[PDB]
RNA sequence: UUUUUGUUUGCUAAUGUAAAAGAGAAAUUAUAUAUGUACCGGUACAUAAAUAAUCCUAUCAC
RNA sequence: UUACCGAUACCAAGCCAUAAAAAGAAGAAAAAAUUUUUUUUUAGAAUCUUUUUAUGAGUAGAAAAUCGUGGGGU
RNA sequence: AUUUUAAAAUUAUUUGAAUUUUUCUUCUUAUAAUUUAAGUUGUUUCUAUACAGUACUUUCUUAACCCACUCGUCUUGAAAC
C-alpha cells in the first residue's frame, strides 16, 4: 500500500521479488524481468508478481531522503565531513562500514561539533 | 465582521497564523496568509436552555442542560451538578444530541430565565482550557496508585480558572435545582442516562 | 386505525416524552407487582 | 556442540568420531533416547539390544515393520537396531565417566542434547546389470551428546481512563 | 440477523427458497436452528420430486461410492445439503458458516421452549398458486427411504399435547396480567395515567 | 443496568466487492434495523467503530478499536459502506461493529 | 462449591474466543380462513386478521 | 418501470516517467526567545532549474539512460 | 525576491446616474481593509513531561477475504495428455 509518514510518500513498501524465486532456490529473489512467451508475469494476470515500473516512483522532491528528511551522505574520512558544514540540516552523515573504530569515534566527534546527524552511531559501540 | 455572498452571511472571527512553511528559495514564511476564519454557525436546535445528552465522554448518556454558547463555538452544558453529576462542562454541538425539550418552555422554571443568562455570560471560554503549569505539576507525580490519584485531584482543585468554574456550577445549582425537583417527572428525566434499546431504531427517532 | 395512530403518536415522541412513558410503566409496574404480591 | 548452555560446570559431554553404523536407525534410537535421565536411557538401550523394547522408527519409516512393542510409545513401526544402540551405549558410557570425572551425580543427569549428524560416507562399488558399476556407500555419522544435572509505563491520561474504568466496574 | 440464535419453524416452507434464506444469514454470521424440516415443502409434484432425487440418488461415483454424492435423506439433512449448495463451503467462512446452522427432525430438547420463527419470503402459501402441486417434504424422504416418518409424526403430536398445555397456562397469566394493570391503573397518579393511555399502554 | 448502549448495533459483511474482486478500502456493514436507501442515509455521517479483543495487552489492555466514518449508503437494502483508518481485516467478517451516534 | 490475586534445561505461574452490550420473547393451525371456550369430527358463542408496525424488560444510586 | 451493483475504460485530485511547451546566466522571509540574541533557509549545477499541458498496453525488433563484475591510467 | 500582483467578490465609507423601487438593486468617483480572490487553515487533546514498553516505525511468521495453472521453448495456439 501507501506508506505516509508526513510529507514522505512512498508508493510501494513491498521489494518487488523476482518471479518463482519463492519456488527454486537457484532464481534470487533480485528483481529480473521476466522475457518469455508465456510468462503470466510479463503479461500482468491478476494475481501474480508485479513489475516494477515508473509509476511507482517517489515525487521528485522528496525522492532520497530517509525518515529523517536528509539526504544519506556516505563518509569515509574527516575531510568528507567538511562539504556538510553548511548543509547540517539537509545531510546525515553515514560512517563507511569499512572505518576503524578510533576513525569512526573521531568522526562522530566532529559531527556532534558540527550538529549533522550520524545514522550509525553505534557502530562498534 | 461578516461578508455576505450569494446571501449567505457568514461572520468573520479574526484567526492568528501559527504555522510556518519553508519558502522556495530562500527563508520560512507563515502559512496562513487569511486572518479572517469564517465562524463555526451551530444547526438551529442548539438553544439557550434545552436538554441534550452527551453521547462520548466519561458522563456518556447523562441528560445535560446547555447553558451558553462559547464564542469559540463549542457550547458549556451542565447537569446542575447536584441533581444530575455532570459538572459545568464545555462540549462540541457534535458529541450532543440536543432534544426537543426546553428547561425554560416549562411554567415554573421559565421565569428564572434571566439570571440564569446571567450566570452563563459570567463564564468565559478561557476558565475551560487547563494552563501549562497545573499541567506540568500532573506529570510530576509519575515520577502507587490512588494516592497518585488522590494528588492529581488536589492538584486540579487547586486550580483558580477551576474554582472559579466550580462556584459558578454552585451559583447555578442554587438558583435552578429547587424548582427542577419540584417538577419530579422532569428532574428523574435529568437524573436518568440516555439508552438506545430494541424497538429505539435511531432513524426514526424525532427526539 | 387505533393501533396506526398509537404507532404514529410513538414515532413522533420527544425524548421526554418517551422518559415520560417509560416512568408511567416502572410506577405501574410498582403497583402491579404489589397486587401480585398481596394475591400471592 | 550445537547447544547453548551458560553452566558447563552441571554439563557432561560426550561425542563418537565417525561411526560406522547407519545414520537413520542411529537417529531414530536418539529420538528415542532424548530428554530422558542417562541411567534410564542406558537401561532403554540394553532393552533395545536384548529386543525386549523397540525403538518406534517415527521419521525414517519407509517398510519399517509393525512391532507389538511401539505400542508404547502411541505407534505401530518400530525396530530393535542394536549395532546402532550399542555405539549410542558406548557414547552414553563414555558421558558417564565424564560425569563422574567432574562432580556430577549421574543420578540427576538428563540427556538434553542428543544430536545425531550424518559423516562423509565411505565408498564402495557394487556391480549391476549390464555392466554397470553403482555406489554402496555406508551412511556413518557423528554422535554428540550432552548430559546436564537437572531438579512498565503509566502516563496521566492513561492513568486517569484506568481510574474511570475502575470506577465504572464498581 | 442480530439474535444470537434464531430458530426457524421449517414447516409450511419452500425448500429451496428457505434454504437461501437460511444460507445469507449463515453467511453474515448467525447460529440458525432449522427445526421440524419433516414439514418443508417443495413446490413440484411428488411424484416429479421423486424422480429428480431418483436421478440424485444415481449419480454415485462408478469407481468407489463410499466417497462420492452422498444422499443424505433425512429431511434435515436433505435441507441441510441444499443450504451447503447455496455457501461457499470449500473454503474456510463457508465451512464455519456450514457448522453455524444445525437442522432437526421435529423439535427436540432446548428448541421445543425457544420461540420459532418463520421466513414469510419463503412460505408456499405466498409463493405458489393454489392451484399447482406442491410435496410435503417428509413424504418424499419416506418414499426414497428414511423410514423414520411415522415415528416422528407421533413425537411431533405428543408434544404438541403439551404445548397446548404450557398454552392454557400462559393465557392463564396473561388474563391475570391484564386483571392487575386494569386494577393498578386506577391506583397510579392521574397524569401519569393519562400519559399511559395516550401512548397505548 | 451497568453501561449504556448509545450505538446501533451492526455487522461488518464483506469488502465492497465484484464477483471476485475485492477493493479492501470499504467494508460493508449492515445496521440493524434499517431496511432502505433512505434510513441507511440517516446514518451516512456517523462514526464507526471495530472494537476487538487480543490476547496480548498492547496500551495496557486487551481491547483495541479500529475507527471509520461511514461514507455512503449501498443500494437498496439499507446496507452502507464504511471506510476505516486502516482497512479492516477478513477476520472480521461476521463480528459486530459500533456505529455511534456522535456528529 | 466459595473466596482472593493473576494469565501486562525447551518450559516448570498462567489466555483464548467467527463474535455480549437487553444478543429478551416456547401455543397450535389453515392460507378461498384459523384458534380457543361450552356442549354432542358436528353445533353455538367469543377471539386474531400491517399477527415483533407488538409485547416484555431497563435508569428510582448508596 | 425504476433503483441498485459493477472495470486497469470515464471523471476529479495527487505522484512517477516520457514528450513537448512556457521561461530562466541577485534578494531577507518568518518564528521563537528577551530593543537584542538564538533557530532554520538566504537557490541560479543549461543533458541544469522552475512551472505547464498532454500522454503512458506490448512479443520480434530498435534505441537511450542507468546498474554491476575482472583489470588499466588518473 | 512582484502575474498569491492586477482585477473580481465582500464589508464600511464617498460622487454621480439607471428602472429590475429594491436591508444582496445595479453600475462608477474615490478610500481603507478583508476572502467568496490568490490549491487548508485554525483550535483542543494525544503521543508525552518519553529514550523503548505491551505504544510507535519495520522485518519475518502465521492465519483470513479475494485472486493466482509449471517455468523455459518452438507454435495460429501450451497449464497441457
Ligand atoms: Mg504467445
Ligand atoms: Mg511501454
Ligand atoms: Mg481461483
Ligand atoms: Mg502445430
Ligand atoms: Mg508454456
Amino acid at each position: 500500500a501507501v506508506k505516509k509518514v508526513g510529507k514522505i510518500i512512498k508508493k510501494r513498501t513491498k521489494k518487488f521479488t523476482r518471479f518463482q524465486s519463492n519456488r527454486f532456490m537457484r532464481v534470487k529473489p533480485a528483481w529480473r524481468k521476466p522475457r518469455g512467451i508465456d510468462c503470466r508475469v510479463r503479461r500482468r494476470y491478476k494475481g501474480t508478481n508485479l513489475m516494477p515500473s515508473i509509476g511507482y516512483g517517489s515525487n521528485k522532491k522528496t525522492k532520497f531522503l530517509l525518515p529523517n528528511n536528509k539526504y544519506k551522505y556516505v563518509v569515509k574520512n574527516v575531510k568528507e565531513m567538511e562539504p556538510l558544514i553548511m548543509n547540517h540540516t539537509k545531510y546525515c552523515v553515514q560512517i563507511a562500514h569499512n572505518v576503524s573504530s578510533k576513525k569512526r569515534k573521531q568522526i562522530i566527534e566532529r559531527a556532534k561539533q558540527m550538529n549533522v546527524s550520524v545514522i550509525n552511531a553505534k557502530a562498534r559501540l | 465582521k461578516h461578508y455576505n455572498v450569494k446571501g449567505k452571511k457568514k461572520v468573520l472571527v479574526p484567526v492568528n497564523a501559527k504555522k510556518t512553511i519553508n519558502k522556495k528559495y530562500f527563508g520560512r514564511k507563515v502559512a496562513s496568509k487569511k486572518k479572517y476564519v469564517v465562524q463555526r454557525k451551530l444547526r438551529k436546535s442548539i438553544e439557550v436552555g434545552k436538554v441534550a445528552i452527551i453521547l462520548t465522554g466519561k458522563h456518556m448518556g447523562k441528560r445535560c442542560i446547555i447553558t451558553k454558547i462559547l464564542n469559540s463555538g463549542l457550547l458549556a452544558v451542565v447537569g446542575p451538578y447536584e441533581i444530575n453529576g455532570v459538572p459545568l462542562k464545555r462540549v462540541d454541538s457534535r458529541y450532543l444530541v440536543v432534544t426537543s425539550t426546553n428547561i425554560f418552555n416549562f411554567e415554573n422554571i421559565a421565569k428564572l430565565k434571566d439570571d440564569f443568562l446571567n450566570y452563563a455570560q459570567d463564564i468565559d471560554d478561557d476558565s475551560f482550557i487547563k494552563t501549562l503549569e497545573i499541567k506540568k505539576k500532573q506529570k510530576k507525580l509519575l515520577k502507587f496508585m490512588n494516592n497518585v490519584i488522590d494528588k492529581i485531584k488536589e492538584i486540579r482543585k487547586e486550580d483558580p480558572k477551576v474554582q472559579k468554574l466550580e462556584g459558578i456550577q454552585k451559583d447555578i445549582g442554587s438558583l435552578l435545582k429547587p424548582e427542577i425537583l419540584k417538577n419530579k417527572v422532569f428532574a428523574h428525566y435529568l437524573k436518568s442516562k440516555f439508552t438506545l434499546r430494541n424497538d429505539m431504531v435511531l432513524h426514526k427517532m424525532k427526539f | 386505525g387505533k393501533k396506526m395512530i398509537i404507532k404514529k403518536k410513538r414515532d413522533e415522541a420527544t425524548d421526554f416524552e418517551r422518559f415520560q412513558v417509560y416512568f408511567a410503566k416502572r410506577e405501574l409496574k410498582k403497583k402491579m407487582t404489589t397486587i401480585k404480591n398481596k394475591k400471592n | 556442540y550445537a547447544k547453548k548452555i551458560r553452566n558447563l560446570g552441571k554439563c557432561a559431554k560426550g561425542a563418537g568420531v565417525d561411526l560406522r553404523v547407519h545414520f537413520k536407525n542411529t537417529y531414530e534410537a536418539a529420538r528415542a533416547i532424548r530428554r530422558m535421565k542417562l541411567l534410564e536411557a542406558k537401561k532403554y538401550l540394553n532393552d533395545v539390544i536384548e529386543k525386549k523394547r523397540c525403538v518406534p522408527f517415527r521419521k525414517y519409516n519407509g517398510g519399517v515393520g509393525r512391532t507389538n512393542q511401539a505400542k508404547e510409545f502411541n505407534h505401530t513401526q518400530g525396530r530393535w537396531p542394536a549395532k546402532s544402540c550399542k555405539f549410542l551405549l558406548n557414547i552414553l558410557d563414555n558421558v558417564q565417566a565424564n560425569a563422574e570425572s567432574r562432580n556430577l551425580d549421574v543420578s540427576k543427569l538428563r540427556l538434553i542434547h542428543v544430536m545425531v549428524n550424518k559423516a562423509r560416507p565411505g565408498r564402495r562399488r557394487t556391480y549391476k546389470a549390464h555392466g554397470r558399476i553403482n555406489p554402496f556407500m555406508s551412511s556413518p555419522c557423528h554422535i554428540q551428546i550432552i548430559a546436564r544435572e537437572i531438579n512498565i509505563s503509566n502516563q496521566n491520561r492513561l492513568k486517569n481512563k484506568s481510574v474511570k474504568k475502575q470506577q465504572t466496574v464498581q | 440477523m442480530y439474535k444470537k440464535e434464531y430458530v426457524i419453524d421449517c414447516k409450511g416452507h419452500l425448500l429451496g427458497r428457505l434454504a437461501s434464506l437460511i444460507a445469507k444469514e449463515l453467511l453474515n454470521g448467525q447460529r440458525i436452528v432449522a427445526v421440524r424440516c419433516e414439514d418443508i415443502n417443495i413446490s413440484g409434484s411428488l411424484y416429479r420430486n421423486k424422480l429428480k432425487y431418483q436421478e440424485f440418488l444415481r449419480l454415485r461415483t462408478n469407481t468407489n461410492p463410499k466417497k462420492g454424492p452422498l444422499h443424505l435423506r433425512e429431511p434435515s439433512k436433505i435441507l441441510w445439503r441444499c443450504v451447503r449448495g447455496m455457501l461457499p463451503h470449500k473454503t474456510y467462512k463457508g465451512q464455519l458458516a456450514l457448522k453455524k446452522l444445525k437442522v432437526c427432525v421435529g423439535m427436540p430438547y432446548p428448541y421445543d421452549k425457544k420461540k420459532k420463527y418463520v421466513l414469510p419470503s419463503a412460505l408456499r402459501a405466498f409463493r405458489l398458486k393454489k392451484h399447482r402441486r406442491y410435496c410435503r417434504l417428509g413424504t418424499l424422504s419416506s418414499r426414497v427411504g428414511w423410514n423414520y416418518d411415522t415415528l416422528v409424526k407421533k413425537n411431533e403430536v405428543l408434544r404438541k399435547q403439551v404445548s397446548k398445555a404450557y398454552y392454557k397456562k400462559k393465557v392463564n397469566n396473561l388474563n391475570e396480567k391484564k386483571e392487575i394493570k386494569t386494577e393498578a391503573l386506577n391506583l397510579i397518579n392521574p397524569e401519569q395515567r393519562q400519559v399511559l393511555e395516550n401512548f397505548g399502554y | 443496568l451497568q453501561a449504556v448502549r448509545l450505538y446501533e448495533k451492526g455487522v461488518i459483511l464483506g469488502y465492497k466487492r465484484s464477483q471476485r474482486n475485492q477493493d479492501p478500502n470499504f467494508t460493508l456493514i449492515s445496521i440493524k434495523n434499517v431496511n432502505t436507501k433512505k434510513h441507511a442515509q440517516f446514518y451516512v455521517g456517523k462514526r464507526v467503530a471495530y472494537v476487538y479483543r487480543t490476547t496480548k495487552h498492547h496500551d495496557g489492555v486487551k481491547i483495541k478499536c479500529i475507527w471509520g466514518k461511514v461514507c455512503r449508503t449501498h443500494g437498496n437494502s439499507g446496507v452502507i459502506r464504511a471506510k476505516f483508518k486502516t482497512h479492516i481485516p477478513p477476520k472480521a467478517f461476521g463480528d459486530r461493529v459500533r456505529i455511534l451516534m456522535y456528529p
